[PDB]
């Protein structure tokens, strides 16, 4: 009541006075500190009348920029400060194929090469970490290491492996079952069916795996602060006096990941 | 100098109490505010007196880091993603040229491998998808390749193009004309008329697209979208 | 000369230092504790030596009175 | 919004305002 | 006003300065250490200008209370005696700094802060009057000394030279403790102009005698104990060396000077021959020992225990000219022997090794080093013109009054002590190149040039006229050379 009104403008009058510190303190910096703002980075944008067509499903790191005519399918997902611009042409991202960390995806600007075609991703391919493409079309079930780059022109078939830290030069076809890799990216040696297994192992723990991303990034900060409430609640344990108190302290379903993403699927 | 860095450590303190105060001051009214975690980054970071000088018609993207003493020409772009460190030393990029995707242009970090060696950008360089510039010099209408990694004391001459994936090594010069690639950078072909012809329109077609992608980058930021953040169920 | 109160404010100021470096934390962490570590080292030296006269003062009593109980053995 | 909720936060901040007063008093008039 | 106040105070300021200070601003803790011992070497030189060289009476005297009765207080003040060490004292750390100028960013702030609070402990070893505090000074140089051996060694021997040191000095440490507080039960009080007027008992005279002979001969090592002054001397950093021997050494015969010769004027009389068989013995013996060394820095740390123990030959010959010239040459053996270490420590920094076997020929390559290391070798053989003729002559005149067979055995000294210090000079300097084992050199750069300078002239100006130190000691060493005497 009156207490509360009192305490309140006695509130505002404190957060007067420390804002009036906090210029008088930057004045004295000479004025050389380049203050913080709010956010600016767009997760989606638009350039030319194009926008992106990101399914419900799919997971887009709040880091990560999808730009321009940008196409992604169902249960796919983009990871934290990964590039796809579709300014100057198209990008068709399939479905369940995930592009990983600080990975760049970008479309030629259809006079590279007189001929040049939009990047097309296929379905349940894996592209790994700090990857660059730049044209290509990697053809679904295909596997793509971390640190490869992908020139324009190249094509990716079915069931292919791109070894990490290689270029693949321009117009130039890797065929199924091969791990062509290197810097000239010739040809390594042959796929075994253990490595196809592999391939569609990761990609789905991949799809398994964004979800949880997917819930930790979208949460409000009502949300975030009872979490991290919980999550301090619970950090240690005593079961000695829990045991003398007659209580068993649970850890609640906030803090609790699904068994298919742990190491071996750990009920307990 | 040492007197202009007493100034500054004074108005950190200063700064912090002043802030220490609002939030004691938000803390009787109830709001609890402040504890929101909010992305610090800043586009443009100075390290005391190092502030990097972007010129009013150049383009940098949000995401796109650039820090300590670095000038910006007019008509150059720094797209999303990049990371322009020149703090112990300068990073200077000239006019027209394209800082592309996730590429890193920085200088050494100690004075132990040696003299840091500022790093400098010519007029319509073209610089490739997540290549790395170290304390390198480019002189101007050259080409650096995708995944390039030129290292500190190269010097890439005019007209000059370094193939994707090819890694420089240090105390390099390219000679003008002549393609360098492979690990390590070799000669490999000498350029053509052509291939100059479209160095140069590359230059060209990105200053057009970086004044597109800032203008769509400059619209006021949408309240829809910070309504629907607002209020999570 | 060196008084009380500037011996105490450094070593107020000291200790609130001292404290922040035993946390890897930077030295002037909170400016307004090392304020209020300068006032309390001052206040404490001052008291100190206040309180260090009065103890002076009351063991010479003693030793008075102790000396005087023994000077009465010799009669 | 201009009115504080929580009484025991307020009781709090009277507690510790009632507190500095009289240390301040404390320290001036003895 | 310059007082004693503000000449402890300044190390104190420079080691707080440095305290607080961002070890990555390398260059701002140099130059604040740097400047802060340079203010003090000042300050030490303006002392000295208004120094009365008339009185016998401590100058500069301050005072604080310790004991609550007043039993027992800091009281500091110079004379004659110790004028000069506290000059010395406060010249050596600022060298110590530049030593370690190129490689300090690697030691930290760390290594000047050890410094300055080595400083700030000797300075007031040197200007105490109060017995027991001038133990407690006399025996906090431990720590700073026992990090600089081991944090900054060179190899793992550090920790067997370290534990070493600290036990023997530990070990004179209580001993003499123990006479200490006997002295202040007995007496009442320790303050030294108190204990100067006390009459002793003589049979406690021997006892008490014994007992501080116990702690100042290890650290003037005698004959039993100088086995930790080679190994700790070696495995010490190129400026710990400097203050391991310019100063170290001083505080045994500064300890003799100030609380033995005097405070039992009686008990020095009748060990006086003993002293002398000890100082006989060791300069014929370590001169000796000293041709037979490889290692570059132990032929110089056995040039030290052979002119040290000069030294005490003549302090205990009780004249003008024993007592009087053997300050001279503790002087000329700050200056000399701590100049030898720098040209050492030349080269070590060069080529890392120390082993003569590696050395030659270095007068072709390394020309302005082989001058200024020549001259110091004079300096070390007693040539004159040079500071330590002047203290060498003066003990011999002063030892041969009161005993000629003592001066005949110390004048071997200089037989001996020419023919290593040339011997190793022809090693090192004159011969032939070795390419197989060393083939890159370097001469001394703008620091070791300028490092250099003072010693140079501060060594011929005490070596062609002395008469300017020896004029302001007379007054002082006079006094100290009868106070049981009345006639
Ligand atoms: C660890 C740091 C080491 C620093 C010590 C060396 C540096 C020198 C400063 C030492 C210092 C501060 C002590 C700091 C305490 C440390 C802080 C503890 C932790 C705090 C976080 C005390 O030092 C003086 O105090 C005197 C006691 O008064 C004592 O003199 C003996 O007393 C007799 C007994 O009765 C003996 O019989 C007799 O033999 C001696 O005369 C001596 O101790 C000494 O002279 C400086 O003096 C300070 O206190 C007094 C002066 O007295 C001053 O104010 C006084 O107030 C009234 C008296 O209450 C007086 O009416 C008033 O007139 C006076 O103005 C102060 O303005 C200031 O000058
Ligand atoms: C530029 C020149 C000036 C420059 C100088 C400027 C000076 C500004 C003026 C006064 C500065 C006051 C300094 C006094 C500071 C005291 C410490 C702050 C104490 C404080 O956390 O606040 C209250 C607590 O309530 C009290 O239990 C105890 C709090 C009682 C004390 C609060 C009363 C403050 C009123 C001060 C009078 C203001 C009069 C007007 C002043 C403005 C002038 C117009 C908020 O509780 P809370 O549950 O919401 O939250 C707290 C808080 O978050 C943290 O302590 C913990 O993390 C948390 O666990 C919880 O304890
Ligand atoms: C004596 C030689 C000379 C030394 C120099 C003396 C100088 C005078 C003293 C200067 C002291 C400077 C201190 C500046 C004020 C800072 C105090 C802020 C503490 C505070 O805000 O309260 C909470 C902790 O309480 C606390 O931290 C209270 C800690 C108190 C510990 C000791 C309690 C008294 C014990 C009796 C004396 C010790 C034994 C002596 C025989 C902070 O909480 P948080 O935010 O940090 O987070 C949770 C951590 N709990
Ligand atoms: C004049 C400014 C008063 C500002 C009062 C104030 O902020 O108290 C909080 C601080 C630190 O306590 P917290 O961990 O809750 O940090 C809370 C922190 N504000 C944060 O943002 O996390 O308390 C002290 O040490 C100071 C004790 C001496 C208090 C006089
Ligand atoms: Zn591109």
């Amino acid at each position: 009541g009156t207490l509360g009104r009192a305490i309140y403008t006695v509130g505002n009058w404190i957060r007067g006075t420390g804002q009036a510190l906090d210029r008088v303190g930057s004045l004295l910096q000479g004025s050389h500190r380049i203050e913080e703002h709010l956010s600016r980075h767009r997760t989606l944008m638009n350039v030319f009348d194009k926008s992106p067509l990101v399914d419900k499903d799919v997971f887009v790191a709040p880091s990560a920029s999808v730009i321009g005519d940008v196409q992604i399918g169902k249960g796919s997902s983009i990871w934290y400060g990964c590039v796809l611009r579709g300014d100057v042409n198209n990008i068709s991202v399939g479905s369940g194929t995930n592009i990983q960390d600080n990975t760049l995806v970008h479309v030629a600007k259809t006079n590279i090469s007189g001929k040049v075609l939009p990047t097309l991703i296929g379905d349940n391919v894996t592209v790994g970490h700090s990857a660059v493409i730049h044209g290509c079309t990697v053809e679904d079930d295909a596997f793509v290491g971390m640190g490869a780059t992908l020139l324009d022109g190249v094509v990716v078939e079915k069931h292919a492996m791109v070894a990490a830290g290689s270029l693949v030069k321009q117009n130039t076809r890797i065929p199924s079952g091969e791990v062509w890799g290197g810097n000239p990216a010739k040809f390594m040696r042959k796929l075994t069916d253990e490595e196809i297994v592999y391939i569609s192992q990761s990609a789905k723990n991949y799809i398994n795996l964004a979800q949880i991303h997917a819930s930790e990034n979208s949460k409000s900060f009502e949300q975030i602060e009872v979490e991290r409430a919980l999550r301090k609640k619970y950090a240690r344990k005593d079961e000695d006096y829990d045991s003398m108190l007659g209580i068993t302290r649970e850890t609640p379903p906030e803090l609790i990941l699904p068994d298919n993403v742990l190491p071996g699927g750990k009920p307990v | 100098g040492t007197l202009g860095r007493a100034f500054y450590s004074v108005g950190f303190w200063i700064r912090e109490t002043g802030q220490a105060l609002d939030r004691l001051g938000c803390r009787l009214q109830g709001k609890n505010y402040f504890r929101e975690q909010l992305s610090r980054h800043r586009t443009l970071m100075n390290v005391f007196d190092k502030a990097p000088i972007v010129d009013k018609e150049a383009f940098v993207a949000p995401s796109a880091s650039v820090i300590g003493d670095v000038h910006i020409g007019r008509g150059s772009s720094i797209w999303y993603g990049c990371v322009l460190r020149g703090d112990v030393n300068t990073v200077s990029v000239g006019s027209g040229t394209n800082i592309q995707d996730n590429s890193l242009v920085h200088v050494a970090k100690s004075n132990l491998s040696g003299k840091v060696h500022p790093t400098i950008i010519g007029d319509n360089v073209t610089i490739g998808h997540s290549a790395v510039l170290h304390g390198c010099t480019v002189e101007d209408e050259t080409f650096i390749g995708m995944g390039a990694t030129l290292l500190d004391g190269v010097v890439v001459e005019k007209h000059g193009m370094v193939a994707a994936g090819a890694l420089v090594r240090q105390n390099t010069r390219i000679p003008s004309g002549e393609v360098w690639g492979g690990n390590p950078a070799r000669f490999l072909r000498k350029l053509t008329d052509e291939e100059i012809a479209f160095i140069s329109q590359s230059a060209t077609n990105y200053s057009n697209l970086a004044q597109a992608h800032a203008a769509e980058n400059a619209k006021p930021l949408n309240v829809i979208e910070f309504e629907k953040v607002l209020r999570k169920k | 000369p060196i008084s009380a109160t500037m011996v105490g404010a450094l070593l107020g100021l000291g200790t609130q230092m001292y404290s922040n470096a035993l946390r890897k934390l930077p030295y002037m962490r909170h400016p307004w504790e090392h304020v209020v570590g300068m006032g309390l080292g001052a206040v404490f030296a001052n008291q100190l030596v206040k309180w260090d006269v009065k103890l002076k003062e009351d063991l010479d009593v003693m030793l008075a009175k102790a000396r005087a109980a023994n000077e009465r053995r010799y009669f | 919004p201009k009115v504080s909720e929580d009484k025991n936060r307020n009781y709090a901040v009277v507690a510790g305002v009632v507190a500095i007063v009289g240390s301040i008093g404390w320290y001036l008039k003895a | 006003y310059f007082n004693l106040s503000g000449l402890i105070l300044c190390p104190v300021l420079g080691s707080i300065i440095l305290l607080f200070i961002p070890n990555s601003r390398i260059r701002l803790i140099r130059l604040i250490g740097l400047c802060a011992s340079l203010i003090t070497f000042l300050y030490s030189l303006v002392l000295w200008i208004q120094f009365d060289s008339s009185t016998a009476k401590f100058q500069f005297v301050e005072s604080l209370r310790w004991l609550p009765y007043e039993n027992i207080n800091f009281y500091l003040g110079i004379d004659g005696i110790s004028l000069f060490f506290v000059i010395l004292t406060t010249f050596l750390i600022p060298i110590c700094i530049l030593v370690g100028w190129s490689g300090m960013r690697s030691y930290g702030k760390e290594y000047i802060i050890a410094f300055l609070i080595c400083e700030f402990l000797m300075i007031a070893v040197f200007c105490m009057l109060d017995l027991l505090l001038f133990y407690v000074f006399f025996e906090s140089v431990l720590i700073p000394m026992f990090i600089i051996i081991g944090v900054w060694g060179s190899r793992q021997r550090k920790i067997k030279a370290a534990y070493q040191f600290f036990l023997y000095t530990l070990l004179g440490s209580l001993f003499m403790l123990l006479a200490i507080l006997l002295i202040l039960f007995q007496t009442g009080t320790t303050d030294l102009q108190i204990l100067l007027t006390t009459e002793f008992s003589e049979r406690r005279q021997i006892f008490l005698w014994i007992a501080f002979f116990a702690s100042f001969a290890v650290k003037v090592p005698m004959v039993p104990v100088h086995i930790w002054l080679p190994e700790a001397h070696v495995e010490a950093p190129t400026a710990g060396s400097v203050i391991l021997a310019g100063i170290l050494l001083k505080f045994g015969t500064y300890g003799f000077l100030r609380f033995s010769i005097p405070m039992f004027p009686e008990a020095t009389l009748c060990f006086t021959p003993f002293i002398y068989t000890l100082s006989a013995i060791a300069i014929i013996y370590t001169s000796l020992t000293t041709l037979r060394q490889i290692d570059l820095k132990k032929i110089i740390a056995y040039s030290s225990v052979a002119h040290m123990n000069l030294v005490t030959i003549g302090m205990f010959s009780l004249n003008i000219q024993g007592i009087g010239g053997s300050i001279l040459l503790m002087l000329s053996h700050g200056l000399v022997s701590s100049a030898l270490f720098l040209c050492v420590g030349v080269l070590y920094d060069r080529h890392k090794t120390r082993l003569v076997r590696y050395y030659g020929g270095l007068v072709s390559t390394m020309p302005n080093f082989s001058t200024i290391f020549f001259f110091f070798t004079l300096a070390n053989m007693s040539l004159p013109g040079t500071s330590s003729f002047i203290g060498e002559f003066l003990i011999l005149v002063g030892a041969f009054q009161r005993n000629s067979l003592v001066a005949t055995l110390a004048a071997l000294g200089m037989i001996l002590g020419a023919a290593y210090s040339l011997w190793l000079y022809n090693r090192v300097v004159s011969g032939n190149l070795k390419p197989d084992f060393l083939h890159k050199f370097s001469d001394l750069n703008g620091r070791e040039v300028f490092i250099f300078i003072p010693f140079l002239v501060g060594l011929v100006w005490m070596g062609v006229y002395p008469k300017v130190f020896l004029d302001c000691m007379h007054t002082s060493v006079s006094n100290l050379v009868q106070h049981g005497k009345f006639h």
